[PDB]
């Protein structure tokens, strides 16, 4: 599942918006990323 | 303090 302290926010007109931090307070349009490699 | 939800660039129009 996503990060904790998080949420996903959804829309304004055309059906786009997608993620926002909750403990920090910070809006985008993607996901933490998280996935590993070398790290 | 009240906000709109902010994307970071812009969408492309």
């Amino acid at each position: 599942k996503l990060p904790p302290g998080w949420e996903k926010r959804m829309s304004r007109s055309s059906g786009r918006v997608y993620y926002f931090n909750h403990i920090t307070n910070a809006s985008q349009w993607e996901r933490p990323s998280g996935n590993s490699s070398s790290g | 303090k009240v906000s709109v939800v902010r994307t970071p660039p812009k969408s492309p129009s």
